[PDB]
RNA sequence: AACGAGACUCUGGCAUGCUAACUAGUUACGCGACCCCCGAGCGGUCGGCGUCCCCCAACUUCUUAGAGGGACAAGUGGCGUUCAGCCACCCGAGAUUGAGCAAUAACAGGUCUGUGAUGCCCUUAGAUGUCGGGGCUGCACGCGCGCUACACUGACUGGCUCAGCGUGUGCCUACCCUACGCCGGCAGGCGCGGGUAACCCGUUGAACCCCAUUCGUGAUGGGGAUCGGGGAUUGCAAUUAUUCCCCAUGAACGAGGAAUUCCCAGUAAGUGCGGGUCAUAAGCUUGCGUUGAUUAAGUCCCUGCCCUUUGUACACACCGCCCG
């Protein structure tokens, strides 16, 4: 939306979800706040410690 | 042919050719009316 | 220099020109009606293809132990597109190569030596390495 | 020696084959000595079914 | 440069000055690309320029070198026709005469009424080919009630 | 991966440690050559396995008592 | 044409090394070893990869002919 | 398919523009001459060979299947 | 230069990655600069192993596609040497910085996927890996030059260098920056 | 306790260790011969290029094939009951290179046209047992496996330069693989010679690829279907064209609906070759090299399979059973 482009980085990978394992739950640290953390769904193959490019942190994951 | 002796007169215009080109050995063909299984539809009865 | 040192694309294009100056090579009449191999679909664009191919003939004899009319054709043969059928390899013409090698032998740049094949005369081997340095003189190797 | 042929007589069912192979072996020992004592000692003292071929000369 | 002329008419087919000389000539029937790269070289002219750059003097020679090929020493095997059959000579056939010649040989093979003319008249393949799965024009077939 | 040891290894590994406890080291290569002499293992690949498990057991036997 | 290029590179790299290994001391060639193996690209090592053997029911070793149910 | 117009030899405006398009364009390939003018493309191949003998263009790379030419190599 | 290869003429120094997000999956100059893009044929037997190999090589790999061009990697390298050459004459830069912008500008920020509910199509918006962005961006722009030269008088080299310009400076005349924005326009809707 | 799994056999990957080689090489000279000064020098010599010469030379790295060794979750760090194991890393060839072999029980699966394997029935002199001719190729149509294409990442014409698994007359009853010389545009013909084969063909001088011309976005020179005439080879015989070659003719086709197949590393795809059938002839099948990607490191959504629990009017087993 009218939020500027955010950047947030992985702290840990949780497990794979979706109905073919195509989605991946992941925990991410906000990269400006070190006590803030949100759970996300990320499509691509990820390792740990890599940075994403979030368009919002209003969105939050809860299920497949 | 297979049973039949088809008679022919020899012309001077036939020279070089064989005898067997001037007598056929099959019926040219007619049809037809496609039959039953003649496609992916024929089936069932009981 | 030895002919090994230089580029070979350059080698032929000066060797072909060399021969045609000196009145060398008595050519066959058929040279403007000749497909040139069984696997071609056309005549060459070139109008001096005979001069070009005699260059490539004499070069290979310098390297390898020398071989007859059969082997020269096998070196030149390529792929044959049979249309709807899959492509296959085949050999080209023979009677052209049989005129090439006999035309060279008239100049005594080759000669029928022992062990089943023509081999290149010392006079021939002199003339190759003579123009081999002319290549390096020209551009700059 | 390779033989690559059908595993099924009267072909039916999934298409299968069978590789058979035979491996021959050759090796030769060259001697130079009188032909008598060679042809004497050679033909004896052989237990298995293994062939031997003596040659007069080759070199 | 060279604005002089373009598309022209020659015997029985209109030939453009747009295309290269050899390839331009091929449009005339009885002349393939292979037949033209010979005839141009017997005429001793360039094939490295367009057909619209030829002069009238030049093209007048072309048709003569074409239509008397034996007399300009193009071999007999390199012709369309060797001993036509019942005409007694080597021949080279060009555009509108080709069709006339062709229609004769069809007529001849129904005159004698060989296997050939029958297959021609029935509209079926002359040469050894299966017609079971080859053709179609036709395919609408039904059988139900 | 995989390669979980079978019972044929674990049966003889225990036996070989009980009756030749003294001969054992804790190196792979030494424990191999001992198994080669105190017994015959009819394969080569099998020998390389039984040694490695004999080694892996001998690590734990130098701690508290094994129950096998 | 291709695989020959990698072969001649792999040999000349090792050739140079062997000359130092035999007639010169350790610390000369140890240095040279660190440089080459940095951008290793099979200069001092060799691929174990060669072609696998075809089995029936395919034109390739893995690829299979088409299967029809009707 | 489509119909695109082409010319196998030059006329006035093409030829005159051809001499003055050179300093205005940094990249020069036969393909670019196909679009900016209505030119066959094989015409543009030999047209550039002519210009290089005058030194109005400069070669920068050459190959069998593609060739590049530049303005004058100035800056 | 004497201790680090160029490209045969093109510096890999004065080349930056201008994101902090997409570096460590874009690299070209740490020591990974080489005279040519080629490998011995190790590129993948682990998931992490893909990343390491150069960006310039990855570009050459994804350029040869669609049947007739497979297994012709040497022909492919001809197109790339002309590409950088054309890019340098045409605009005048270190022509790798062009490519790095072209990759970074073409990678999506958000993406959609499928989710099964009620036997009917519903879609869900999700994020994307940096490794995904690079893989996608290399795919997209290579499709452009392949598409354009399928009936054009222009060669693929010319087409490809044009496609990296319009990607490196967004202008929506490329096949990439169009198709990027299509995905994100969907991802806004169903979210 | 037993069978299957594994173990096993074959194959690939690691040896400057071992064993030994004119039917395998290398190196070294001895060399003398050819070649060009091409570089120092002069041409010699020194250096460079291959071939002949090579030995009573030296050696076995390369090639060949035998005996052996090497890899075990071995070592380290995490994790696990600290058990069985799992993950990362060092060394390095990482614990999966690919095949062969494979249980219990079953199917009214295929095969009486492989069988001098076989029951019963039939037929057996006007024979279902021999010669001649025709057919299995006949087309308004429906479907499957494939091959070749729709071009410029191309075609065309020249030039350069690399490989492997094999096979071959002396066999079946008449037959092989071919070098070299000569004649022909080509198919081909003709004269001589070798090969029982790491010995002769064949240092298999293959294609894609590579380098330089020509064509120009045009159903075009892309595509090569259809079709006319002519020339060769096999055979006792070539017509409904056996096969091969030359000239001419120049179609559909300009990226493909509903659907659907196959594939994870020297793998897919592109590209050629050998073997099989063979008197003549692969668009097939079986193996082999060469060039060599993108994408994944997952899941039970679809399709299907293994184990437990549960329900059943089913057991010819849901392709079941059963109501008006």
């Amino acid at each position: 939306r009218v939020q500027p482009i955010k950047l947030a980085r992985v702290t840990k990978v949780l497990g794979r979800t979706g109905s073919q394992g195509q989605c991946t739950q992941v925990r991410v640290e906000f990269m400006d706040d070190t006590s803030r953390s949100i759970i996300r769904n990320v499509k691509g193959p990820v390792r740990e410690g890599d940075v994403l490019t979030l368009l919002e942190s209003e969105r939050e994951a809860r299920r497949l | 042919n297979g049973k039949t002796f088809n008679q022919v007169e020899i012309k001077p215009e036939m020279i070089g050719h064989y005898l067997g080109e001037f007598s056929i050995t099959y019926k040219p063909v007619k049809h037809g009316r496609p039959g039953i299984g003649a496609t992916h539809s024929s089936r069932f009865i009981p | 220099v030895t002919v090994k040192d230089v580029n070979q694309q350059e080698f032929v294009r000066a060797l072909a020109a060399f021969l045609k100056k000196s009145g060398k090579l008595k050519v066959p009449e058929w040279v403007d009606t000749v497909k040139l191999a069984k696997h071609k679909e056309l005549a060459p664009y070139d109008e001096n293809w005979f001069y070009t191919r005699a260059a490539s003939t004499a070069r290979h004899l310098y390297l390898r132990g020398g071989a007859g009319v059969g082997s020269m054709t096998k070196i030149y043969g390529g792929r044959q597109r049979n249309g709807v059928m899959p492509s296959h390899f085949s050999r080209g013409s023979k009677s052209v190569a049989r005129r090439v090698l006999q035309a060279l032998e008239g100049l005594k740049m080759v000669e029928k030596d022992q062990d089943w094949g023509r081999k290149l005369t010392p006079q021939g081997q002199r003339d190759l390495d003579r123009i081999a340095g002319q290549v390096a003189a020209a551009k700059k190797k | 020696l390779r033989i690559t042929t059908r595993k099924t007589p009267c072909g039916e069912g999934s298409k299968t084959w069978d590789r058979f192979q035979m491996r021959i072996h050759k090796r030769l020992i060259d001697l130079h000595s009188p032909s008598e004592i060679v042809k004497q000692i050679t033909s004896i003292s052989i237990e298995p079914g293994v062939e031997v071929e003596v040659t007069i000369a080759d070199a | 440069p060279e604005k002089f002329q373009h598309i022209l008419r020659v015997l029985n087919t209109n030939i453009d000055g747009r295309r290269k000389i050899a390839f331009a000539i091929t449009a005339i029937k009885g002349v393939g690309r292979r037949y033209a790269h010979v005839v141009l070289r017997k005429a001793d002219i360039d094939l490295t320029k367009r057909a619209g750059e030829l002069t009238e003097d030049e093209v007048e020679r072309v048709i003569t070198i074409m239509q008397n090929p034996r007399q300009y020493k193009i071999p007999d095997w390199f012709l369309n026709r060797q001993k036509d059959v019942k005409d007694g000579k080597y021949s080279q056939v060009l555009a509108n005469g080709l069709d006339n010649k062709l229609r004769e040989d069809l007529e001849r093979l129904k005159k004698i009424r060989a296997h050939r003319g029958l297959r021609h008249f029935w509209g079926l393949r002359v040469r050894g080919q299966h017609t079971k799965t080859t053709g179609r024009r036709g395919r609408t077939v039904g059988v139900s009630k | 991966m995989g390669r979980v040891r079978t019972k044929t290894v674990k049966k003889a590994a225990r036996v070989i440690i009980e009756k030749y406890y003294t001969r054992l080291g804790n190196d792979f290569h030494t424990n191999k050559r001992v198994c080669e002499e105190i017994a015959i293992i009819p394969s080569k690949k099998l020998r390389n396995k039984i040694a490695g498990y004999v080694t892996h057991l001998m690590k734990r036997i130098q701690r508290g008592p094994v129950r096998g | 044409h291709v695989a020959q290029i990698y072969a001649i590179r792999q040999s000349i790299s090792k050739a140079l090394v062997a000359y130092y290994q035999k007639y010169v001391d350790e610390a000369s060639k140890k240095e040279i070893k660190d440089i080459l193996i940095q951008y290793d690209r099979t200069l001092l090592v060799a691929d174990p990869r060669r072609c696998e053997s075809k089995k029936f029911g395919g034109p390739g070793a893995r690829a299979r002919y088409q299967k029809s149910y009707r | 398919r489509d119909k695109l117009n082409n010319l196998v030899l030059f006329d006035k405006a093409t030829y005159d523009k051809l001499c003055k398009e050179v300093p205005n364009y940094k990249l020069i390939t036969p393909a670019v001459v196909s679009e900016r003018l209505k030119i066959r493309g094989s015409l543009a191949r030999a047209a550039l060979q002519e210009l290089l003998s005058k030194g109005l263009i400069k070669l920068v790379s050459k190959h069998r299947a593609q060739v590049i030419y530049t303005r004058n190599t100035k800056g | 230069t004497p201790d680090i290869k160029l490209f045969g003429k093109w510096s890999t120094d004065d080349v930056q990655i201008n994101d902090i997000s997409l570096q460590d999956y874009i690299a070209v100059k740490e020591k990974y600069a080489k005279y040519l893009p080629h490998s011995a044929g190790r590129y993948a037997a682990k998931r992490f192993r893909k990343a390491q190999c150069p960006i310039v090589e990855r570009l050459t790999n994804s350029m040869m596609m669609h049947g007739r061009n497979n297994g012709k990697k040497l022909m492919t390298v001809r197109i790339v040497k002309h590409a950088f050459e054309i890019i340098h004459l045409l605009t005048g830069e270190n022509p790798l910085q062009v490519l790095v912008n072209a990759i970074i500008n073409s990678g999506p920020r958000e993406d959609s996927t499928r989710i099964g509910r009620a036997g009917t199509v519903r879609r869900q918006a999700v994020d994307v890996s940096p490794l995904r962005r690079v893989n996608q961006a290399i795919w997209l722009l290579c499709t452009g030059a392949r598409e354009a030269a399928f009936r054009n008088i222009k060669t693929i080299a010319e087409c490809l260098a044009d496609e990296l310009i319009n990607a490196a400076k967004g202008s929506s005349n490329s096949y990439a920056i169009k198709k990027k924005d299509e995905l994100e326009r969907v991802a806004k809707s169903n979210r």
